[PDB]
């Protein structure tokens, strides 16, 4: 039956769907993680500016 | 010859399987670039606004 | 149209790396085509061909293959005298042909019935009115030919095709004192409206 050749085509397409789907999920996870690290660094800069301001006072 | 066609495709289809993986590795490389680009844009924009307030 | 023979189960679609193509081949070459399609391009799977339908001249089959193979496949199919005729399960096109078939076949009846009835009425009225004009031509000419206190009989003849010349001679002889042309009032009607 033609199903033998059709599944040999679909095997490579299934690899594409799986690999690209995981990579799309990794992109969304990374964009959230970038913001969560940015929120820590801006507070560390703010604390240093606060210390300097109190010293100037 | 059916056997030679089956052997030929079983080898040659691996190039499409390789490209199918490589596209996802390119998207993963873009995710690591966009992580650093977005992080840097966020931190510098806020740090300058915070510094101007003080 | 492919709309009569196409169904979704013969196709590989919705894919980044995969394509389906359609080919027509003359029935004498089909026994060679069954193996030859596996060799017309690189990156073609064995058993890729699925028949949709056959006729007195040819077979039409779907072919399933990797996206890089399609241009060499179509070009080498043409070199081997095969004809490409792509229709990748076009639901909109098969629907549009089926909708228009159901519509046009029905609208034909919706025109036909009223048209026959209207044509029967219009025929009757036009034929009646035609004879009223003929009667007026006879009447007006009689009134002109003899003056206003008219006393003319209106008469009909159906001429015999074998003796119409003798009829003309009789009609002249019966009316020679009243004055193609004739001494009496004359007009004709022909029923061969339908050829």
């Amino acid at each position: 039956s033609q199903s033998q050749g059709i599944q040999q085509l679909l095997q490579a397409e299934k690899r594409a769907a799986e690999k690209v789907s995981e990579a799309r999920k990794r992109k969304n996870r990374r964009l959230k993680q970038a913001k969560e690290e940015a929120q820590a660094e801006i507070e560390q800069y703010r604390l240093q500016r606060e210390k300097e301001f109190k010293a100037k006072e | 010859s059916d056997a030679d066609v089956q052997k030929q495709i079983k080898h040659m289809m691996a190039f499409i399987e390789q490209e199918a993986n490589e596209k996802a590795e390119e998207i993963d490389a873009k995710a690591e670039e966009e992580f650093n680009i977005e992080k840097g844009r966020l931190v510098q924009t806020q740090r300058l606004k915070i510094m101007e307030y003080y | 149209s492919l709309a009569e023979i196409v169904k979704k189960d013969d196709f590989v679609l919705d894919s980044e790396y995969l394509v389906t193509l359609l080919v027509v081949v003359p029935k004498l070459n089909h026994n060679d085509w069954i193996k030859q399609y596996e060799t017309l391009a690189e990156m073609v799977v064995p058993r890729s061909s699925n028949v949709l339908s056959e006729d007195q001249d040819s077979y039409l089959c779907n072919v399933t293959l990797f996206k890089k193979a399609v241009d060499d496949f179509r070009h080498k199919a043409r070199e081997n005298k095969f004809i490409v005729r792509d229709f990748q399960y076009n639901e909109e096109e098969m629907r549009a042909d089926k909708e228009e078939m159901n519509r046009l076949s029905t609208d034909k009846k919706k025109q036909f019935g009223p048209l026959v009835r209207w044509l029967k009425v219009n025929f009757s009225e036009a034929f009646i009115a035609w004879i009223h004009i003929k009667a007026l031509r006879v009447f007006v000419e009689s009134v002109l030919r003899y003056g206003l206190p008219v006393n003319f009989q209106a008469m009909l003849l159906q001429p015999n095709k074998k003796s119409v010349k003798k009829l003309r001679e009789v009609l002249h002889e019966l009316y020679k004192h009243l004055d193609e042309y004739y001494p009496y009032v004359y007009y004709k009607i022909d029923c061969n409206l339908l050829e």
